[PDB]
């Protein structure tokens, strides 16, 4: 299966720097992955279908591609709601495995 | 109107048997594509098994055998009978529906299964 | 993709169903004259 895995596994950004979030596929797929947004104690959101489409309300901030092995999630004007858990899923291998998640936070005074 | 409310969580036994629930608003349970996935702390987002119209019932490796799902049609509910639940199995579990066994399109608000030896 | 993995390549399959007027070959030896052989021709032996 496609064990997944985050390296930037905890980022403190600034409220608006356009920051870069990525993850790594352990096997080859071509373009299939989805991003995910998991907020606090809510349900987690799609953010992006195929690394390259924005689903729906997904706005252009959400700059997310990559393939193969390197995949990478671009988040542009940093509003304080987005300090949540990124997660990057494959669609190709049975069983399905999701990322390890992505804490994003904004720093405050 | 989407939503996709849940029930049927407490605390068992290790041994113990339980039932859940998930009420479905605004579409067909039996008829579309759904699925049970789990959370619990310090393990990833864990996909246990997915239903698909009338289909078949797919389970994890891990909990095959184990758990058990039986839509009732009645209304727009979906259940899953949990039986001899592993000192694992704490999670929150969460019913989601699928375009077909792609992707995870829309999630639940969960509800939370603790088993341990205490009260 | 040409460049995906081994069981994610497109796979031709043709799937031969069974029910009489088609069988496999029938294998004919050779006529041997003026011998005491066990003959069978089209099904009279």
């Amino acid at each position: 299966e496609i064990v997944m895995t985050q390296s930037p596994v905890s980022l403190s950004v600034s409220p608006g720097e356009r920051a870069t979030l990525s993850c790594r596929a352990s096997q080859g797929v071509a373009s299939n992955l989805a991003w995910y947004q998991q907020k606090a104690g809510q349900a987690p959101r799609l953010l992006i279908y195929g690394a390259s489409t924005r689903a729906t309300g997904i706005p252009a901030r959400f700059s997310g591609s990559g393939s193969g092995t390197e995949f990478t999630l671009t988040i542009s004007t940093l509003q304080s709601e987005d300090s949540a858990v990124y997660y990057c899923q494959q669609y190709n291998d049975r069983p399905r495995t999701f990322g390890q998640g992505t804490k994003l936070e904004i720093k405050r005074t | 109107e989407v939503q996709l409310v849940e029930s049927g969580g407490g605390l068992i036994q290790p041994g113990g048997s339980l039932r859940l629930s998930c009420a479905a608003s605004e579409f067909i349970v039996s008829r579309n594509y759904m699925s049970w996935v789990r959370q619990a702390p310090g393990t990833g987002l864990e996909w246990v098994s997915v239903i698909y119209p009338g289909g078949s019932t797919f389970y994890a490796d891990s909990v095959k055998g184990r758990f058990t799902i039986s839509r009732d049609n009645s209304k727009n509910t979906l259940y899953l009978q949990m039986d001899s639940l592993r000192v694992e199995d704490t999670a929150v579990y969460y019913c989601a529906r699928d375009y077909g066994d792609f992707y995870f399109d829309y999630w639940g608000q969960g509800t939370l299964v603790t088993v341990s030896s205490a009260s | 993709q040409p460049t995906n993995g081994v069981g994610y390549q497109p796979y031709r399959v043709v799937v031969l169903s069974f029910e009489a007027t088609v069988c496999g070959p029938k294998k004919s030896t050779n006529l041997v004259k003026n011998k005491c052989v066990n003959f069978n021709f089209n099904g009279l032996t």
